């Protein structure tokens, strides 16, 4: 409890982050580990840098490993899903940044790829603006980053995901999909279909289509 | 073809035209191509059904007025995506009057479609998705829907209790269906089940869970072995681990029924790993244990006998727990309660041999503990412990 509250020292500087790393890595790999951590963190989703910390604690201190990939996955997914399910301005933009960092630890550490990239296709799709891109590649752990770059099946998954839609998530998913230039080909045909849907859109699905169209261009 | 027809129907329609369009789904005769195509068609048609809501109150086909509503019930003879969109429009409100009727209908339709509901969950078991985290997200929302209806509240009607019952029945059905013999060997049975389970727990403890559980338990117990075990096993998540911790305790509160049946539930399954983890999680902590006294006891019994020596370790572990100093300074009085319970169980069973070695530790424990607790306000509480131990290795 103490620790949880504590993550907000007046004098953060470098010592602060050093110690952030310290506590996260102190968790290392004991009993309750991931689980315990996760619990408290999920409660006060105000500290995913601590999520990163412990993510990375597991990354350089552990056990149950694809199971830890799963734990990681869970937390990660959760984080994105909730957070990127709406919007923010001051604090939670940085929360998203922190989420990118925890994604990082996770991704790298686990080579998780399946869990990881379901959440990357998720989390990658998250990128959006500035910081986003940075975090994305970082978490990506280059091999898999380029793996995804190649990847087209994942792209199709995303295509239909977007088709179902929700909001801006879908919008920017399409944005970064485009960014991820390679060769549409199949995606070009898929996106033609998207457009068609796109075109159709009466509601905000209309602006979704606008951004989509930009991507297409 | 399909797309064209859909567009036409959505645009302009006379009575006969509308009728024919509706009958389109009935005719089908397009395998699953038609199905997926129409899944999208009906997504659009459900949006078109929001538009059809105003067309239904525009004196259209008075005779078969519920038919188009039955065409919405023909959607209700469809996919969970659509159920997906049922929830979507449910969120959507809009149709106030018409939607009240709609959702009323939706609800009882969906009592049947919750069967259908989790048969679509069972169909997902039969099927599979690589990017289905959102299927689960949707599923979660769908799970949430009983409480999301509550959330929606607004007018509100049949409640979550019944959601209770609904859930129970659904599960039952699923289970037996699955049972078949083993017409469903896929684990996705357990997946959906557990997904749901986890969700349930998260969503709500005590009443819901337990009621479901009780009925289920009884039935299941009575008639299942491999299958029983399987579902039980199937149980998952971390949220659901402690979800299951809680579940288990809910079931504990399920008392003696829980005891025998969860002697069989542990006999259905303990399967090492996470069980052990949460067993000790529980061991460590906590709140309320008259149920667990019994709880403790039976749980212990079950697991211990499932897999011997689990107990031993716990017993061994427990010795350490008896200590104080820092602990003497710390804690409240619940710890003591816990301690008492432990003592009792310990007394109950092991090997004999156990006594001897544990007595090494016991003696040790005793001594330090003695000092500490000799310092017990509840000097007698501590003394009682001593006597127990004393007895144990006279």
């Amino acid at each position: 409890x103490x620790x949880x509250x504590x993550x907000x020292x007046x004098x953060x500087x470098x010592x602060x982050x050093x110690x952030x790393x310290x506590x996260x890595x102190x968790x290392x790999x004991x009993x309750x580990x991931x689980x315990x951590x996760x619990x408290x963190x999920x409660x006060x989703x105000x500290x995913x840098x601590x999520x990163x910390x412990x993510x990375x604690x597991x990354x350089x201190x552990x056990x149950x490993x694809x199971x830890g990939x799963x734990x990681x996955x869970x937390x990660x997914x959760x984080x994105x899903x909730x957070x990127x399910x709406x919007x923010x301005x001051x604090x939670x933009x940085x929360x998203x940044x922190x989420x990118x960092x925890x994604x990082x630890x996770x991704x790298x550490x686990x080579x998780x790829x399946x869990x990881x990239x379901x959440x990357x296709x998720x989390x990658x799709x998250x990128x959006x603006x500035x910081x986003x891109x940075g975090x994305x590649x970082x978490x990506x752990x280059x091999x898999x980053x380029x793996x995804x770059x190649x990847x087209x099946x994942x792209x199709x998954x995303x295509x239909x995901x977007x088709x179902x839609x929700x909001x801006x998530x879908x919008x920017x998913x399409x944005x970064x999909x485009x960014x991820x230039x390679x060769x549409x080909x199949x995606x070009x045909x898929x996106x033609x279909x998207x457009x068609x849907x796109x075109x159709x859109x009466x509601x905000x699905x209309x602006x979704x289509x606008x951004x989509x169209x930009x991507x297409x261009x | 073809a399909v797309r064209e027809a859909i567009h036409a129907l959505s645009s302009s329609e006379d009575g006969g035209h509308i009728f024919c369009t509706l009958e389109s789904l009935k005719r089908y005769x397009x395998x699953x191509x038609x199905x997926x195509x129409x899944s999208p068609v009906l997504r659009c048609l459900a949006s078109r059904l929001s538009p059809a809501w105003l067309e239904l109150x525009x004196x259209x086909x008075x005779x078969x007025p519920a038919d188009q509503a039955f065409l919405v019930l023909m959607e209700t003879i469809e996919g969970a995506a659509g159920p997906s969109f049922r929830l979507m429009k449910m969120a959507r409100l809009l149709a106030r009057f018409l939607r009240e009727g709609r959702l009323a209908v939706l609800m009882e339709a969906q009592c049947r479609q919750q069967t259908q509901p989790g048969f679509i969950l069972l169909r997902e078991t039969l099927l599979g998705x690589x990017x289905x985290x959102x299927x689960x997200x949707x599923x979660x929302x769908x799970x949430x829907x009983x409480g999301n209806r509550l959330q929606q509240e607004n007018l509100a009607e049949f409640f979550p209790q019944n959601y209770f019952r609904l859930l129970g029945e659904e599960v039952v059905r699923v289970l037996q269906a699955v049972v078949d013999s083993l017409q469903g060997g896929l684990d996705s049975s357990v997946s959906f089940v557990s997904q749901v389970l986890g969700k349930a727990c998260v969503h709500g403890r005590q009443q819901e869970i337990l009621g479901v559980l009780v009925p289920r338990l009884a039935a299941l117990t009575q008639g299942s072995y491999l299958h029983q075990r399987v579902c039980w096993r199937l149980v998952e998540q971390v949220p659901d681990r402690a979800m299951e911790a809680v579940l288990t305790g809910l079931v504990e509160a399920a008392l003696g029924p829980e005891v025998l049946s969860r002697l069989l539930g542990n006999l259905v399954v303990k399967n090492k790993k996470a069980q052990f983890v949460m067993t000790q999680k529980l061991l460590f902590l906590q709140s309320r244990l008259t149920t667990p006294m019994l709880q403790s006891l039976l749980g212990h019994l079950a697991m211990d006998s499932q897999r011997r020596p689990l107990l031993l370790q716990v017993l061994k572990e427990l010795l350490e727990t008896w200590g104080s100093s820092s602990a003497i300074r710390h804690t409240p009085l619940p710890q003591q309660r816990h301690v008492s319970k432990a003592v009792l169980i310990c007394l109950a069973q092991l090997g004999e041999p156990e006594l001897r070695d544990s007595r090494d530790e016991l003696l040790a424990s005793m001594m330090a503990g003695v000092k500490c607790r000799l310092d017990s306000s509840l000097p007698p509480v501590r003394r009682l412990g001593m006597i127990v131990a004393e007895v144990v290795s006279a």
